[PDB]
């Protein structure tokens, strides 16, 4: 039965506020199953 | 209407010095307000949708951040999205925001889904900025269209029976689902009521049961009231938005309920994180983080 859990922490996708939305300072952690 | 034509406009700006506009035609944009007006009352105003899916808090018009969420979340259809309201006001982008949504629930009206925030309401988009967005650029005419279209979404959703999500938080008048599935549409949002609350109450640490909520509108609700609703209903957590929090999610009453507000730095005014929690087919669910330098 499917029951609600919670993952690891996930490092943050960081981002500079005055650059375009394609180029992200740091790539943030992406779940897997 | 053409619209991957329109998605494309919407998405040229990806790599441009953020804040650029986007301008639509009038019609399009009208056309986006139709077609998926027509969608939301096609399907329930109580969604149930399964996992794996991408669940987003507020947005209020910070286009350049949607961009960005959807960059790290992966662009629909890649991931499945729910948000969860507040599309509108604020932030200065206001019609990329909505238009860009809109657009994607028509694309992918069985993978895409958009809650009614309490921003998406006529009386409050008056003041908040979106009717002198829509007046600035377009016309007021326009606006009104806005507001047909967002008197027909949808105001909760429930994923495989165990997360009840909507924008706002509980009500006391919130017995049985069925209540949700019988308001009609399109509705205004009232001045009080079950729908009200949907849009509008907050979780509170020193409230009992049901108490004021300092908003002037609906009600703060404690721990216990979160305890006794998932129990209830055999559900795992609320999921809800409506709040700025510091980390771009925060939990609350031993992590039975989460809120979640994606607009980072919100309104230049806040120092927080955006969040949107990713729930996988086990219903494992995660926090990804949009983090200003
Ligand atoms: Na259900």
């Amino acid at each position: 039965r499917k029951r609600v859990t919670f993952g690891e922490d996930l490092s943050p996708e960081v981002f500079d506020e005055s650059l375009p939305a394609n180029t992200p300072l740091r790539k943030g952690g992406t779940p897997v199953c | 209407l053409n619209i991957d034509s329109i998605i494309q406009r919407l998405l040229e700006v990806r790599g441009s010095k953020p804040g650029k506009n986007v301008q639509l035609q009038e019609n399009e944009i009208r056309g986006l307000c139709l077609k998926s007006r027509e969608i939301f009352l096609s399907q329930p105003i109580l969604l149930e949708l399964e996992a794996p899916l991408k669940i987003c808090g507020d947005i209020h018009g910070q286009y350049y951040d949607l961009l960005r969420l959807f960059e790290y979340g992966g662009f629909p259809p890649e991931s499945n999205y729910l948000f969860l309201g507040d599309y509108v006001d604020r932030g200065k982008q206001s019609l990329e925001t909505i238009c860009l949504l809109l657009a994607y629930k028509i694309k992918y009206p069985e993978n895409f889904f958009l809650l009614r925030g309490n921003h998406e309401c006529a009386s409050i988009n008056r003041i908040y900025g979106f009717y002198d967005e829509c007046k600035r650029r377009y016309n007021i005419k326009l606006w009104k269209t806005f507001t047909d279209c967002f008197n027909c979404l949808p105001i909760a959703a429930i994923v495989d029976e165990k997360i009840f999500c909507c924008h706002g938080g509980l009500s006391p008048d919130l017995q049985s689902m069925e209540q949700i599935r019988r308001i009609m549409r399109p509705t205004d949002v009232p001045d009080q009521g079950l729908l009200c609350d949907l849009l509008w109450s907050d979780p509170d640490k020193d409230v009992l049961g049901w108490g004021e909520n300092d908003r002037g509108v609906s009600f703060t609700f404690g721990a216990e009231v979160v305890a006794k609703f998932l129990h209830k209903h055999d559900l795992d957590l609320i999921c809800r938005a409506h709040q700025v929090v510091e980390d771009g999610y925060e939990f609350f009453a031993k992590r039975q309920l989460v809120t979640l507000f994606s607009a980072p730095n919100y309104c230049g005014e806040f120092d927080n994180a955006g969040a949107m929690m990713s729930v996988d087919e086990t219903l494992m669910c995660s926090f990804q983080i949009l983090k200003p330098a």
